[PDB]
């Protein structure tokens, strides 16, 4: 019953940051490095 | 090791040694097992008969005992096409 | 390869999990990081 | 003829073969057949 403000504090900024977020970085990491004429994405061993 | 003369010869589109017997052993398998040192120190004794299969008819071409551990003892001696990563193509032989 | 012994020599490595694109790597018997051998390494992992 | 005898056609996918990593080649038998290498007659059949 006491935990109720905080909770509804964290789901604000949960919404406050989502919104930031989704308007500076929307639609950024849609390209990488393939190889060339391919369609294998290109990485090194431990890489993701 | 051996390192082999390999005069250049016809029969053989390539450079071959009347001399010993070269040996392939399929690339991950290690030469060095106890099993492998074991067939060629008993395969030694084949090149005699190599020789001599040789010599009775010279227009044989190639003599192989191809072992059940995966080794191919054959006669002439002569390089194999390919090295496994000393170039980019790396070879996937196996006598079985 | 589950002893010393047999981890010797080159083994093959296939790329995507594709039996048909490989790759030569020389296997060696290699030791975790964090192990449990002495006490002091196994202080260390469990501190980890 | 020294080249493999071949089955269909082939279809290769350009955008799935990384470049460097050796695929095998070949260790089919050269089997070609008697009426596949002349014209082929009912009386071949029975002289076969």
């Amino acid at each position: 019953l006491p935990l109720f403000h905080i909770a509804l504090l964290v789901l604000f900024m949960v919404i406050i940051y989502a919104i930031i977020g989704l308007e500076l970085f929307k639609g950024k990491m849609h390209k990488t490095c393939y190889y060339i004429g391919t369609d294998i994405v290109a990485t090194v061993e431990n890489e993701k | 090791r051996i390192k082999p003369v390999f005069i250049d010869d016809a029969n053989f589109r390539r450079q071959v040694s009347y001399q010993h017997a070269a040996v392939h052993i399929p690339t991950d398998i290690y030469e060095g097992s106890t099993i492998v040192l074991n067939e060629l120190n008993w395969t030694s004794a084949l090149d005699d008969v190599f020789k001599k299969n040789r010599e009775e008819d010279p227009s044989l071409l190639w003599q192989v005992f191809g072992s059940a551990t995966g080794l191919a003892r054959y006669y002439p001696a002569s390089p194999w096409v390919d090295n496994s990563r000393t170039p980019n193509k790396i070879d996937l032989y196996d006598v079985r | 390869k589950m002893t010393e012994e047999e981890c010797r020599g080159y083994y093959y490595v296939y790329k995507d999990g594709d039996p048909t694109q490989m790759e030569l790597r020389p296997r060696q018997w290699i030791h975790n990081d964090f192990h449990f051998d002495n006490v002091l390494s196994a202080m260390m992992s469990l501190f980890t | 003829q020294p080249k493999p005898i071949g089955v269909g056609i082939p279809t290769i996918n350009l955008r799935k073969r990384r470049p460097n990593v050796q695929n095998p080649k070949s260790q089919e038998p050269v089997t070609l057949d008697f009426l596949d290498a002349e014209l082929e007659n009912d009386i071949k059949v029975e002289i076969r």
